[PDB]
């Protein structure tokens, strides 16, 4: 009925919006679980192996975090960019000396070009705070939470002015090997909740999803969170009859018995916005008990974030709506010149962790010491997936490749997915030599 | 966990709740008061000092015979509840004398429980060597352990168990010349045995609670535990549990034979400054009428009480009014708690806020001097020797004990059946007493 | 070691920040009362004069040399002048005056709906000519406007205020947070005084001003034999009860105890609807019962996550979110008061004890050793207690359970504690 009337009257129906790599046809599928499919978390000692531990937050220890990141990222900065030396925030010098510390808002509302101030580690300044002037800067970039190398001048001692800033280089590559040349061309079903209408526990759109997998025989499948979001209406005036982890296992047997015939690998990653699993950024996965030795050989979990390799190729997956985030704060002496979408990449990029913004907004929940022992990312991966509520994208910045899969289900309107080769080039040649070879965002 | 009684050298490494750590914390803190308090009270030998102690345990389930309920709570409770006092003693010297006291008291009680039976098995799984005579043995050498022996009367060796001991074990013992060497190896009595264990004992936890002191910096970041392990000992009650919100029916022209029937001296000798001066200070104000609210006394009565008796003080009843009833309504409703919501316990009225000149109030045997405390024992009328023995206990700095003894002198009662920490607690005791 | 100095009279605050009658010994053994005192200064000029005044009476009756008693009796005496003065309004308008600085242009500030004198600047340069300037002092006052607003968005400018005769002023709002903070900050430590005996002192206050309280300083292990381990009654009475509509009849229900009623019928209130024409018994649905306590539970669990901090001054009271890497002793250092010391709005053990609070109100099985007469307990048991409602309980039970295993160190390891 007008449940999902949108859904089985949608125009659009497997048609493909936007596309980027290179012209391909239609007839898009994969060779099934035969052939060699690597599959591997990896990075940042193994993305919560275990379930998880604690609630208990220490001001001291969340402090030592965050002045540790700034001083890893400071070293990593000197020794890439030739620094003579920093000085103490609180030390004025007449000629312009470098500086260093993370980028904070003065007040707690939403961030403006001139209410930002900067701290740096103790080690340099005592982990002291000063404001910051960007009138003299003639280009920046700037969100909560990044750590930034300012070579403003600070003749005063309690308030520095901007002259130029020092982008972050990101971290190098993961270095391949012959057995990942010793692949072959490999696509990837990628997908994001919500997974039904605003006004529907049918699932429609997971029924669509699990026809589009077995017609299509795919490599690996990729469904993010959440599964039973909390902020659907029909769940937050809790008129359910079944316990949410009861609504969640069905869900999770309704999609394995859907991909039976595919034989295509499926992993899910949690979400903040799932309702029944443990609220705290980064999250440990899901649990379920009734798999056959098969389905363990064929469906994982992974924490979120995850960095996984899939065929010697880097997966950056993260669930929060880390751009929307970034977009409300993040700022730029130009607007329109370059895209937003492209600079947040960058920041995300470069600040070599799942999470650079701190602190975060308030729909969300991170356990610090936890972050930063499960959250960096290893590598700079060679394509990240960020489902984010924005409008999907597919861009390509610094060698990483990012594809927005866009939200399968916006209310009752429409929704997306996205299809992706990857392949190994050849071993040597070019200097830079992306896996991926094109991608089609796909609408629902 | 494999005997009852257990010597503390092994921290656990276990995983327990915030729940049941301040549990275990209390309970034994709780127990070694019992200890003290009994100890002092009574000679540490007689058998109503044993089942009163004994009933204690069992009311505080810390030690007992192997069965299947002794292996796995209370000989772990006894063992993570020792070593959390072992955090919150080693602050300082003073406290690890205390608690050395209380502890070798404990030990010698509950080696006195231990049957003879087991007491090898105990000394086996002690660790350290002791090897107990043959009959043979100790019949072939009962002359020479009775010449070398100490002033003990007589050739009697009865049936004490005799150890063998290396010699450098024993050393004040042998060094006298009270005990018979045999290739380097003595031969001991029960109670010298049990000395020479207590003797160690004392020394390895001297070690071990200066060793802990040293660890005590890094162990107190914790912020759950800093308020607890700071004052376990020094300013808790033992559950008092005479607690704001109880009932009862009292008269309000009573309030005089009440408190020179029912009072303790403390509280007594206030209401009777109160009676004679009409005006209190601060301290003694606020003492006497979270009390008067303790006893059952209810809102109104304790307002008409207080508004007639500054009748008598001479000032303005609309001054009255909007200076103090505000207080006592305060003090009777809402927040500002566990300063002005709970009656006082008699641990706090004597470490807070000594009396100075013009007050009334604090414990009188801790807060005065003994000759006007065999002043005020005089006007009471209490009879010298009981009198002796409250300035002896005074002397003792046993005011608990002391206040006791005046409860069962002025009641012409033997023993009060308890040990008395909370005021409101001596007043319902009284009033059991009818 | 030697002697230092003297005192008469010393009111014991904090380190360094304290108040104390100076005395000099002089000759023939008299003394001069020099008044010297640490820590008594203010960082924002955010008050009112009439606030100030109060605020020097205060400092000056607590610095005389009587007696306790007696500065107590003038403290509660002229507080209730000024409480009735301002509520019947004899006070002159011009001492309500509040006068701050513009650091920035009203549209700057972050958080221009909070920040009162950025909205009075908004309103300024919206309605009138001369704009409001960087550098430059913006003057304004409180209102009530009967728009049931936040304060802050009706604070409107003094002449504004005289030529408007429709809305009026807060006198709730200056006895909340514009008088009671500055004499309570002095006040307070005077044992026997609480900043709710000064609310009811000063006005209509005490019931909704416990409700928007701060109860972070009233805490202190400073009693010398108080508490050993208090009881459920009190220990969770800071704690938000337990909300559910009922899906029969729309009505609200509430928990806060296992049982319900006095004496003989001390039924479960689960038994009964809240509503007394609601005939279905809330014993059927336990599914959505335990996924409110989900989802509630889920919002605290984020509200501490959340880590908002609140300076511990009670002038200041700056609510921030951003941890300051700068760190003193006790902790964080306020970033507005270069001498504080912060800490959670939410504390992570008022979250244990709120969890806690919620496996009271449904361990049917303990509350099941609190009544004495067991007589009653075998009855009840057995006239309402079957097998299957205790195992919904138990459900009950194990739904904020299964968070409390994992919660936040509720649990302690012996290791690191005995390394
Ligand atoms: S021991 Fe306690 S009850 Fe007895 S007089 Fe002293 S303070 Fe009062
Ligand atoms: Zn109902
Ligand atoms: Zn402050």
């Amino acid at each position: 009925a007008t449940p999902s009337q949108k859904y089985n009257s949608r125009s659009n129906r497997g048609e493909v919006v936007t596309s980027f790599g290179l012209a391909q046809g239609v007839s898009w599928s994969g060779r099934g679980g035969a052939g060699n499919i690597s599959l591997k978390v990896l990075g940042c000692p193994e993305a919560l192996t275990g379930s998880y531990k604690s609630m208990f937050q220490k001001l001291p220890d969340i402090r030592e975090v965050l002045t540790c990141k700034i001083e890893e990222l400071g070293s990593e900065l000197k020794e890439h960019y030739k620094i003579e030396a920093f000085t103490p925030l609180l030390a004025p010098a007449q000629e312009p000396v470098t500086l260093l510390g993370q980028i904070g808002c003065d007040s707690n509302g939403k961030l403006n070009n001139k209410s930002v101030i900067l701290e740096g580690d103790r080690e340099h300044s005592s982990g002291a705070q000063i404001p910051v002037d960007l009138s003299e800067l003639k280009e920046y970039s700037l969100f909560p939470g990044q750590v930034v190398i300012m070579e403003g001048i600070n003749t005063t001692g309690r308030k520095l002015v901007a002259t130029k800033l020092y982008e972050g280089v990101p971290l190098p590559f993961y270095q391949p090997t012959e057995e990942d040349a010793d692949f072959e061309q490999s696509m990837v079903l990628v997908a994001c909740g919500p997974y039904t209408t605003s006004d529907s526990i049918t699932y429609d759109p997971l029924l669509d999803l699990i026809a589009v997998i077995n017609h299509d025989r795919p490599d690996v499948c990729i469904l993010f969170g959440p599964f039973l979001d909390a902020k659907h209406e029909q769940v937050e005036n809790c008129l359910l009859t079944s316990p949410f982890e009861d609504i969640f296992k069905q869900c999770l047997r309704t999609i394995i018995e859907g991909t039976r015939s595919s034989g295509s690998h499926l992993v899910f990653v949690p979400s903040l916005r799932d309702v029944h699993h443990e609220p705290v950024y980064p999250q440990p996965p899901f649990s379920y008990s009734d798999l056959s030795r098969e389905d363990k050989k064929q469906v994982q979990f992974v924490s979120e974030p995850c960095s996984l390799s899939i065929n010697g190729v880097i997966f950056g997956l993260t669930s929060t709506d880390l751009l929307f985030h970034l977009g409300a704060e993040e700022i730029s002496s130009s607007s329109g010149t370059s895209d937003r979408f492209s600079r947040i990449l960058k920041h995300i990029l470069t600040q070599r962790s799942y999470y650079p913004l701190y602190p975060p907004q308030e729909d969300m929940a991170i356990d610090y010491e936890s972050f930063y022992v499960y959250a960096q990312l290893p590598v700079t991966p060679d394509v990240l997936i960020i489902p984010s509520e924005l409008r999907y994208f597919v861009k390509d910045v610094l060698g990483c490749v990012c594809v927005n899969p866009g939200r399968l289900t916006k209310g009752q309107v429409g929704g997306t997915f996205a299809r992706l080769y990857l392949r190994r080039p050849a071993a040597d040649g070019a200097e830079r030599q992306s896996p991926c070879i094109a991608v089609q965002v796909v609408r629902i | 966990y494999p005997h009852c009684l257990q010597f503390y050298l092994q921290p656990p490494s276990e995983n327990i709740s915030l729940i049941e750590f301040e549990n275990l914390a209390i309970d034994r803190v709780k127990l070694l008061k019992s200890v003290e308090n009994l100890g002092v009270s009574y000679v540490k030998g007689t058998e109503q000092y044993q089942s009163k102690l004994e009933s204690e345990l069992r009311k505080l389930k810390f030690s007992y015979r192997e069965n299947l309920e002794d292996e796995y709570e209370p000989r772990r409770r006894d063992h993570i509840s020792h070593f959390i006092l072992r955090l919150a003693y080693c602050q300082s010297e003073e406290l690890r004398r205390w608690f050395i006291q209380q502890e070798m008291d404990l030990l010698r009680f509950r080696f006195s429980i231990l049957p003879k039976d087991k007491i090898q098995d105990f000394l086996k799984d002690s660790q350290l060597q002791f090897e107990a005579i043959s009959d043979e043995e100790k019949t072939l050498r009962e002359q020479e352990i009775v010449a070398s022996s100490p002033s003990l009367s007589g050739l009697k060796l009865g049936f004490e168990s005799i150890y063998k001991i290396p010699f450098a074990d024993a050393l004040d013992l042998f060094r006298g010349r009270k005990v018979y060497l045999e290739d380097g190896f003595a031969y001991v009595p029960l109670k010298d045995i049990v000395a020479i264990i207590l003797n160690e004992f004392r020394a390895k936890l001297s070690k071990a609670l200066a060793l802990t002191a040293r660890s005590l910096p890094a162990v107190q970041s914790d912020e759950r535990l800093q308020p607890l392990l700071n004052h376990l000992s020094h300013s808790y009650t033992g559950q008092d549990y005479s607690t704001q919100g109880n009932v009862g029916k009292i008269s309000l022209d009573q309030i005089d034979l009440l408190s020179t029937k029912s009072f303790p001296p403390c509280m007594r000798q206030l209401h009777k400054a109160l009676r004679e001066n009409h005006h209190l200070r601060h301290g003694g104000r606020m003492q006497y009428g979270l009390f008067l609210k303790g006893i059952g006394l209810t809102l109104e009565q304790a307002l008409q009480f207080w508004k007639q008796e500054f009748i008598k003080g001479k000032m303005d009843p609309d001054k009255f009014d909007k200076g103090y009833s505000y207080n006592i309504r305060h003090s009777f409703g809402k927040e500002g708690k566990r300063t002005d919501y709970t009656p006082f316990s008699c641990l706090k009225i004597i470490l807070s806020n000594p009396p100075s000149q013009g007050d009334y109030h604090g414990c009188p045997f801790r807060h005065s001097d003994p000759e006007l405390l065999k002043q005020k024992l005089q006007s009471y009328k209490i009879s010298p020797g009981g009198i002796s023995q409250i300035l002896d206990l005074v002397k003792g700095t046993h005011y608990q004990v002391a206040c006791q003894k005046y409860f069962e002198m002025i009641h012409n009662v033997d023993d009060c059946g308890f040990s008395l920490n909370h005021p409101n607690q001596f007043f319902c005791e009284s009033q059991r007493i009818l | 070691i030697d002697i230092d100095g003297v005192f008469k009279s010393l009111l014991l605050l904090k380190k360094k920040k304290y108040a104390a009658l100076v005395v000099e010994p002089t000759s023939d053994g008299n003394y001069v009362t020099k008044q010297e005192l640490k820590g008594l200064d203010i960082v924002r000029r955010d008050w009112c004069d009439l606030a100030k005044d109060t605020g020097n009476f205060v400092i000056g009756q607590i610095l005389s040399d009587q007696s306790r008693d007696t500065i107590v009796e003038n403290i509660q005496k002229r507080l209730i002048e000024i409480g009735e003065n301002v509520l019947n309004g004899s006070v002159p308008v011009s001492q309500f005056e509040i006068n701050k600085a513009l650091t920035k242009d009203p549209q700057d500030y972050p958080d221009k709906k909070s920040l009162p004198h950025v909205h009075v600047a908004l309103w300024i340069n919206s309605q009138g000519g001369r704009k409001v300037k960087a550098g430059d002092t913006v003057s304004y006052v409180i209102c009530q406007d009967g728009s049931n607003l936040t304060a802050s968005q009706r604070a409107y400018a003094p002449e504004q205020l005289q030529k408007q005769d429709n809305l009026t002023i807060d006198t709730q709002y200056y006895l909340a947070q514009q008088i009671h903070p500055v004499v309570a900050r002095i006040c307070e430590p005077i044992d026997g005084i609480d900043a709710v005996l000064i609310a009811t002192w000063l006005g209509l206050d005490p019931t909704q001003f416990r409700v928007h309280h701060y109860h972070k300083d009233e805490e202190n292990d400073a009693l010398l034999g108080g508490p050993a381990q208090l009881t459920d009654e009190e220990k969770y009475r800071d704690c938000e009860r337990f909300k559910c509509p009922c899906p029969t009849c729309g009505t609200e229900n509430i928990y806060d105890n296992v049982f319900d009623g006095s004496g003989t019928d001390m039924e479960p209130s689960l038994y009964r609807c809240s509503n007394i024409d609601c005939k279905a018994s809330p014993l059927t649905f336990t599914v959505q019962l335990s996924n409110k306590l989900i989802m509630d539970i889920r919002r605290f669990i984020k509200k501490y996550y959340d880590g908002w901090l609140i300076c511990e001054e009670p002038t200041c009271r700056n609510r921030t979110r951003h941890l300051p890497l700068q760190f003193s002793r006790t902790g964080p250092l306020c970033p507005a008061c270069m001498k504080a010391t912060l800490q959670p709005e939410y504390s992570d053990k008022s979250l244990y004890t709120q969890l806690c609070f919620y496996r009271y109100i449904f361990d049917a099985e303990c509350a099941l050793e609190k009544l004495t007469t067991d007589h009653e307990k075998d009855k009840l048991k057995k006239q309402f207690f079957t097998p299957k409602v205790l195992q919904d309980y138990r459900k009950l039970k194990n739904t904020a359970e299964q968070f409390l295993s994992r919660s936040g160190y509720s649990e302690v390891n012996l290791s690191k504690l005995f390394a």
